């Protein structure tokens, strides 16, 4: 199991005078931070969200983001004027993964109107191949900012893996927690004329990895349709698995659920 | 970048003195370090920003002020004689920049000040015969304080090739606390160059001592800042 | 206008009339970020609703969890109503009980 | 968090030098800085790193895999690289401005003596006088020159000069005295003096 840290920024520029920037951080599947345009601070969502950082460290990290947010939206408005761009959706996805064998990696990807345009590579900003020409002009300006460049490297190479190591420790018990799902069957819409839709709902499990198949005893029905894994408000997950059978094929059929919290005691519901 | 006037500073015991630090670039943090011969740098006082300053591990006896951001004066008032270095700091990754440093010596008595005597010693004929080279030695002796700059001049031009002079002076009386010093240098030349009688050699010791503002009474000439030289001529 | 929202509504627990539950609306896969989501009871907007922070996936498309506490009965019908630049008029997805 | 370095180190000129540094309690956000102070001068920044090795023009920084130690590497040392080298940690957060230095490593760079020709010569005073000095010169760079156990006898330390046009380097120490029993045959400590040292005729 892996717990990368992904820091996500959503900056929306409706025109030259109206803009919002909002952020959040994820460790693995769990949201640890929330960063609101209304707020003067990034909010720790968990008792362990601060990692092993000192209060004085967190505060200057708060300061860094606070000035980052201000001049980022300053700078975006400049480039939009400079490069004659029409009104704007920017997204940032930055963070890192800790691998105890030195194979530790990090990333800082920026997207414009939903498309990758540039990322941080080694030491400087680098455009992607498919990005428009004009992005080249902006990277010429960005790479003249040696302090922003030195700081981004410190955050990626230094602050981030330090932070992830502290979060893995101070949040150890919640990360390893197991919550058992419940399941229930229901009749879905008639898919055809002589057909009935068997529906197996599975809700309440954590963490995310799960296995749900319709079965006739031990014969896994290849017709099993697994839904998306959808989130509940309490950080568990929900899953719908559907089967299209003929009028009389329903009887004798069972939904099987295997999850890391059950300890081999699968859930099995017979139709 | 960072200026520390002057290079040399001399004062009598129990007199107060303030060394200057002026920086032109726009750095907020400023530092004062103190270094003793063959010792490491010890931090005295640092100012993260104007109107602020915190005490380093040996501020006892020192005072500091930060009224402008381009200036950071150190004031001395137990063992004041040492090499005083001023520094500035930038933001991340936080590299430090240093002044050229000021040399401060404090004397129990202005009578202790002596300029150097300078003598040049000619190459040995055994060395010429044996190696086809010729080493002159310059000796600067009996000076206090040890604030000297020794250069070599050949036919009027300063030379660096073939020269090495002692990095640290020698104490002539290691007991006495205001001992006088000695310092030596070599200039090595080819035998044929030394054997040309139109080649001229001079050893120059620039001494830094009393100023026109110091009071001198002794019949002995006043030991003020001066140059003392000695010379030799090639010999066929 | 680029990508249109996918809309899925589901309950936290099995729907049992008279028993407290949660109604969830998950909207994902859309772009750009501006979006309007309402949960509806018998066609009217429910006032006390909650939602997670807007987030996005590896492909940059956004997603959002709307949810609310409710007690289902046989009489009431529930749905999720979404408006987005990519939609000429609001899309209403009904909560299918059984 | 502190750093540890050997007190002194010697190396031959025109060879690379690996200057070691230990920092076992370093944290992920600590930079590693190296400074260099030539004699009579202020320190100078040389290099810094965080998590990847660094190459400047004359020096590189090699950081161990656990970041618990590191190495300053002079690609090719020359005589002018004789200096004190300071390995320092700098907190990347920028909290404490109590910037302190350790003792550092004093690096000595030895001349490659192609043809050691150790001798002790006598030099007479230029301006008349009965005074003179004794010059120990042309010895191999492993030789140390010890001080004198005599109050009125002064012995300087070894010193290397470079006759650049000739591509020739030589070590030398000087000794002098006002005493009447002072002579070049005894001016230096027979223990530091090589066996084949040339003592010429005291003509
Ligand atoms: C890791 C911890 C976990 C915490 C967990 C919390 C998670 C919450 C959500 C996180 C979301 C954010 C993720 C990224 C955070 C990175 C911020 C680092 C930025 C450091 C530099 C900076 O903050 N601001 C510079 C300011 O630098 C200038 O430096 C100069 C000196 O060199 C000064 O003169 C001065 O003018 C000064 O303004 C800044 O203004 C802009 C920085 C923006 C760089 C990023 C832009 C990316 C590319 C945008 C392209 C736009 C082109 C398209 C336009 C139409
Ligand atoms: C943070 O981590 C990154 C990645 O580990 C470091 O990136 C590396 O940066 C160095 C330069 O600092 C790059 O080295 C080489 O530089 C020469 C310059 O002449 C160039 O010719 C080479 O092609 C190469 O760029 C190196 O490529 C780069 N590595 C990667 C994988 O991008 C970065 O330096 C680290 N920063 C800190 C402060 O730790
Ligand atoms: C997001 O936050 C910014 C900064 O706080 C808001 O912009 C400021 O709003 C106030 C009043 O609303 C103005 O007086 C300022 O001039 C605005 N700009 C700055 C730089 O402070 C912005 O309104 C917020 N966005 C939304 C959508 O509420
Ligand atoms: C900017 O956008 C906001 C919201 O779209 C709008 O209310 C405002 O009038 C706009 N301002 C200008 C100057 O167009």
């Amino acid at each position: 199991r892996l717990f990368p840290l992904r820091c996500l920024q959503i900056s929306s520029f409706a025109n030259s005078s109206w803009t919002r920037t909002d952020g959040l951080a994820w460790l693995g599947e769990l949201q640890t931070h929330s960063w609101s345009n209304d707020s003067d601070t990034v909010r720790s969502l968990k008792p362990w969200s601060q990692g092993t950082f000192s209060d004085q460290q967190w505060e200057t990290l708060q300061h860094i983001f606070r000035v980052y947010r201000s001049s980022f939206t300053r700078d975006v408005k400049e480039f939009a004027k400079m490069l004659r761009l029409s009104y704007l959706e920017l997204q940032v996805s930055a963070g890192c993964e800790v691998h105890p064998g030195n194979a530790s990696n990090n990333f800082f990807h920026v997207a414009f109107q939903g498309k990758d345009i540039l990322s941080f590579q080694g030491t400087s900003w680098e455009p992607t191949q498919e990005a428009p020409l004009w992005v080249n002009l902006a990277i010429q300006v960005l790479n003249q900012d040696k302090w922003t460049r030195e700081t981004v490297q410190w955050l990626l190479n230094g602050t981030c893996p330090q932070f992830v190591s502290g979060l893995l420790e101070s949040g150890k018990s919640e990360l390893k927690k197991q919550v058992k799902p419940k399941a229930w069957l229901s009749r879905g819409p008639s898919p055809g004329p002589g057909r009935l839709l068997l529906v197996c709902h599975v809700s309440g499990f954590y963490p995310k990895p799960v296995w749900v198949k319709w079965m006739r005893g031990e014969q896994e029905q290849q017709g099993t349709q697994p839904g998306d894994i959808l989130p509940n408000a309490d950080e568990t997950w929900y899953l719908r698995a559907t089967l299209d059978v003929v009028a009389g094929e329903a009887a004798g059929l069972s939904c099987r659920v295997k999850h890391s919290s059950l300890e081999g005691q699968d859930i099995v519901l017979y139709q | 970048g960072i200026t520390q006037s002057p290079k040399y500073l001399f004062r009598k015991e129990g007199q107060n003195v303030t060394l200057s630090c002026e920086q032109n670039l726009n750095h907020d943090a400023m530092y004062w370090y103190r270094q003793d011969p063959g010792q490491g740098l010890r931090l005295i006082y640092y100012s993260q920003i104007v109107n602020d300053f915190q005490k380093g591990d040996i501020a006892e006896g020192y005072s500091v002020s930060r009224e402008k951001k381009e200036s950071f004066p150190l004031t001395v008032t137990k063992n004041p004689t040492a090499f005083y270095l001023c520094a500035t700091s930038v933001g991340r990754p936080y590299e430090q920049y240093f002044g050229p440093g000021t040399r401060l010596t404090v004397t129990e008595d202005l009578k202790n000040v002596f300029p150097p005597e300078v003598a040049v010693f000619e190459p040995s004929e055994a060395e010429i015969s044996h190696t086809q080279k010729a080493t002159l030695v310059c000796l600067a002796t009996g000076f206090y304080p040890d604030h000297v700059e020794l250069s070599w001049w050949v036919n009027g031009k300063e030379v660096h090739s073939g020269v090495c002079t002692d990095p640290q002076p020698l104490k002539e009386q290691p007991a006495l606390n205001d001992s006088r010093y000695a310092l030596s240098s070599r200039l090595r030349v080819s035998a044929t160059f030394w054997q040309n009688p139109r080649n001229h050699f001079r050893c120059q010791v620039q001494f830094y001592g009393l100023s026109e503002n110091d009071e001198w009474t002794q019949d002995r000439a006043k030991p003020v800042t001066q140059i003392v030289s000695a010379e030799a001529w090639g010999r066929a | 206008i680029q990508r249109t929202p996918k809309i899925q509504v589901y309950s936290r627990h099995p729907a049992e009339n008279g028993k407290s539950n949660f109604l969830n609306c998950y909207v994902s896969g859309f772009h750009p970020s501006d979006i309007e989501v309402d949960l509806l009871k018998n066609g009217e907007r429910i006032e006390k609703v909650e939602h997670s922070d807007l987030s996005f996936s590896k492909d940059w498309s956004f997603y959002l969890l709307y949810y609310t506490e409710f007690t289902p009965t046989e009489k009431d019908e529930y749905a999720c109503r979404v408006n987005h630049v990519t939609l000429s008029q609001p899309k209403i997805v009904k909560w299918d009980r059984d | 968090a502190k750093t540890t370095q050997p007190n002194s180190m010697e190396s031959n000129e025109e060879e690379p030098v690996h200057l070691p540094c230990n920092h076992s309690t370093i944290s992920g956000t600590d930079y590693i800085h190296w400074y260099r102070q030539l004699p009579s001068q202020g320190p100078e920044y040389v290099i810094h790193g965080l998590t990847s090795n660094v190459n400047n023009r004359m020096a590189s920084l090699a950081i161990a895999e656990d970041r618990k130690s590191s190495t300053l590497i002079l690609h090719r040392a020359t005589l002018r690289d004789a200096a004190v080298y300071y390995c320092i940690l700098r907190d990347g957060w920028g909290g404490t401005y109590k910037y302190i230095f350790g003792t550092g490593t004093r690096l000595k760079v030895l001349a490659n003596i192609q043809n050691p020709d150790p001798a002790v010569y006598q030099l007479r005073d230029s301006k008349s006088s009965d005074k003179s000095v004794c010059l120990f010169t042309d010895f191999d760079s492993q030789t140390n020159v010890s001080q004198s156990k005599d109050s009125d006898v002064y012995i300087t330390d070894k010193c290397v000069l470079d006759m650049r046009s000739m591509d020739f380097k030589s070590n030398s120490a000087v000794a002098w005295s006002n005493k009447s029993d002072f002579a070049c045959a005894n001016a230096f400590n027979n223990s530091i003096i090589p066996e084949d040292t040339f003592f010429p005729s005291p003509e």
